[PDB]
RNA sequence: GCUUGAGUCUCGUAGAGGGGGGUAGAAUUCCAGGUGUAGCGGUGAAAUGCGUAGAGAUCUGGAGGAAUACCGGUGGCGAAGGCGGCCCCCUGGACGAAGACUGACGCUCAGGUGCGAAAGCGUGGGGAGCAAACAGGAUUAGAUACCCUGGUAGUCCACGCCGUAAACGAUGUCGACUUGGAGGUUGUUGGCUUCCGGAGCUAACGCGUUAAGUCGACCGCCUGGGGAGUACGGCCGCAAGGUUAAAACUCAAAUGAAUUGACGGGGGCCCG
RNA sequence: AUGGCUGUCGUCAGCUCGUGUUGUGAAAUGUUGGGUUAAGUCCCGCAACGAGCGC
């Protein structure tokens, strides 16, 4: 309803899944979509193409608002890193900013044990 | 470690000269001073094992120098252990 | 990696510039190494392996110049 | 190196704020260690950033 | 007696050497909400699990513990075990320079004593993350596993105990001597260190001035494979156990290195 | 027990030897290597130099 002209696409690109959330600059969510809930499960869910649709659907979630320009915040090592950003650019957003906000401990906590297969 | 001035006092007192840094008197006196100084350290810092190895070397070196001086000059030995207040 | 897209800057340039800055900071390398715990014995083992092969690359590479096939 | 000498120390950090290797900059080992200390002191005093995020 | 071994003094140098006290930033988890809405999470594929009581995501603030990205290096320091953010306090050793000084004060060391990773044990704390045990979900002929979701000791701190590890360079300590080459690190030609290689040595593999070469001193240890580093006794330990350490019996081998094949759910390159 | 004859890997590009050299030795080298061919086919390099059976 309240026309927000400027927002942030937060891309949580994990190895298994991609979550796109658009916020305002203060970080209040407008609308989200995910690869998992776009007709892609398992092998399909963890593709650039499944993240591609999640980007598209998240644009057509936030169309109530008139976001002119999206800053972009990318988080994680997944295959929805780049495919999400291109898809948002081809939803008619002006990408002013791309930022990697992938969290990196400066040491931090002991990670889980290595998988034996 | 023992300071320049604290060192130089001991060299003057136990030496034949301030240049007589080498004598067994001076060496034993300087070891005794640091051994006694470090008893304060190891009272607080009981698990400082790495430093304590250095103390035990000083103790060992002093023992060796006293045994040398005993069998060389028994008179000087007796004076030394009395002045420094050592048992043997 | 924190691109600020410039005045009249095209998208692929900024994106490829984000790609280059990400590969530079070594982000995806660091997420992968921190995914699972590597024991110090394993870390030292692979660090020695990298050291050995690197030096051993040269001894064979710098015996390749003055050798005919 | 001097932790206060910010213009110098910025020659030895990346855009992300990370200390640049000696292999890259051609710094001698002795000075890389002194440089590392100076940057870490500067980061404490908030004259340099730890990271480009913050 | 002497000064060449060994040591003392003077000046400087590098260092994750040790002990104590502070503190910083990143991240994880949790709590409190703000926004927001149907998924999240996970795998080979799943499912258990979490989620409309609003998760996941995102923003703000708070709490708490543990570890210090980059620097970082066949880099450094330490007797070995080991030691890594930054700051202070206390403290050990090493190296170099140029003298002065002591005058063989040395080397090794059974017994003895001390130190000694991780796990473990005791008492009191602490507990984010991780995780033996355990539970559930899978996989499978079965699956007391590997994989998944959780998760308690424990991992952290203080003090005490334990005294062992492929505690390894599988190479005792000290000293002398004996062609070279390329590096690293640290001093003002020395110290430490990595790789290659000569003679020599070696069963071979290899080692090669940091020797496994050539010698000397002293110590420790071995005597076929099993039985057995076990039993019994002693000593030590709160316990777990450690340490010292047999015998009968049994076999004609066990073993090391290297060679040729074959084979690999090893690699590379090709063909039908 | 055998001779002869035959299947099979497969008409796949292999399999060997003399002499020399290397190793205490089993053995190795040649036959590996760079290119190339349907081919151990050929050229080039090479402690190998030649040779046979295959091709
Ligand atoms: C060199 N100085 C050390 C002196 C010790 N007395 C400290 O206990 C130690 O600190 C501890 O370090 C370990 C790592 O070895 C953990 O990091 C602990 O968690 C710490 O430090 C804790 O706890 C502290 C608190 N206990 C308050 O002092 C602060 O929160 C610190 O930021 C936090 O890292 C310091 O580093
Ligand atoms: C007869 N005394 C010397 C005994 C040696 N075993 C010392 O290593 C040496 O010590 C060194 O002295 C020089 C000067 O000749 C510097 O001062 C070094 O810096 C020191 O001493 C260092 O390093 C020490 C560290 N090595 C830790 O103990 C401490 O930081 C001291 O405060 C600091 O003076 C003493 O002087
Ligand atoms: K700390
Ligand atoms: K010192
Ligand atoms: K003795
Ligand atoms: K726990
Ligand atoms: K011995
Ligand atoms: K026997
Ligand atoms: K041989
Ligand atoms: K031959
Ligand atoms: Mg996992
Ligand atoms: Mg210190
Ligand atoms: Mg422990
Ligand atoms: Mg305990
Ligand atoms: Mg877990
Ligand atoms: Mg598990
Ligand atoms: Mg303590
Ligand atoms: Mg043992
Ligand atoms: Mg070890
Ligand atoms: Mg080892
Ligand atoms: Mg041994
Ligand atoms: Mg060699
Ligand atoms: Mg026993
Ligand atoms: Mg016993
Ligand atoms: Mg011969
Ligand atoms: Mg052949
Ligand atoms: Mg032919
Ligand atoms: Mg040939």
């Amino acid at each position: 309803r309240k026309q927000v002209s400027d927002g942030v696409a937060h891309i949580h690109a994990s190895f298994n899944n991609t979550i796109v959330t658009i916020t305002d600059r203060q970080g209040n969510a407008l609308g989200w979509a995910t690869a998992g809930g776009s007709g892609f499960r398992g092998s399909r869910k963890s593709t650039p193409f499944a993240a591609q649709v999640a980007a598209e659907r998240c644009a057509d979630a936030v169309k109530e608002y008139g976001i002119k320009n999206l800053e972009v915040m990318v988080k994680g090592p997944g295959p929805g890193r780049e495919s999400t950003i291109r898809a948002l650019n081809a939803a008619g957003f002006r990408i002013t900013n791309i930022t990697d906000v992938t969290p990196i401990p400066h040491x931090g906590c002991r990670p889980p044990k290595k998988r034996r297969v | 470690s023992l300071s320049t001035e604290a060192t130089a006092k001991i060299v003057s007192e136990f030496g034949r000269d301030a240049n007589d840094t080498g004598s067994t008197e001076v060496q034993v006196a300087l070891l005794t001073a640091q051994i006694n100084h470090l008893q304060g350290h190891f009272a607080e810092h009981k698990k400082d094992h790495h430093s304590r190895r250095g103390l035990l070397r000083m103790v060992s070196q002093r023992r060796k120098l006293l045994d040398y001086l005993k069998r060389k000059d028994v008179a000087r030995y007796t004076q030394l252990i009395e002045r420094l207040g050592l048992r043997r | 990696p924190v691109i600020k897209v410039r005045e009249n800057e095209p998208f692929d340039v900024a994106l490829r510039r984000f790609k280059r800055s990400c590969e530079k900071a070594g982000v995806l390398a660091e997420v992968r190494r921190r995914e699972f715990y590597e024991k110090p014995t394993t870390e030292r083992k692979r660090a020695k392996a990298s050291a050995v092969k690197r030096h051993a690359k040269k001894l064979a590479r710098e015996n390749a110049r003055r050798t005919r096939l | 190196i001097d932790y206060k000498d910010i213009a110098t120390l910025k020659n030895y950090i990346t855009e992300s704020g990370k200390i640049v290797p000696s292999r890259i900059t051609g710094t001698r080992a002795k000075y890389q260690r002194q440089l590392a200390r100076a940057i870490k002191r500067a980061r404490y005093l908030s004259l340099l950033p730890y990271t480009d995020r913050h």
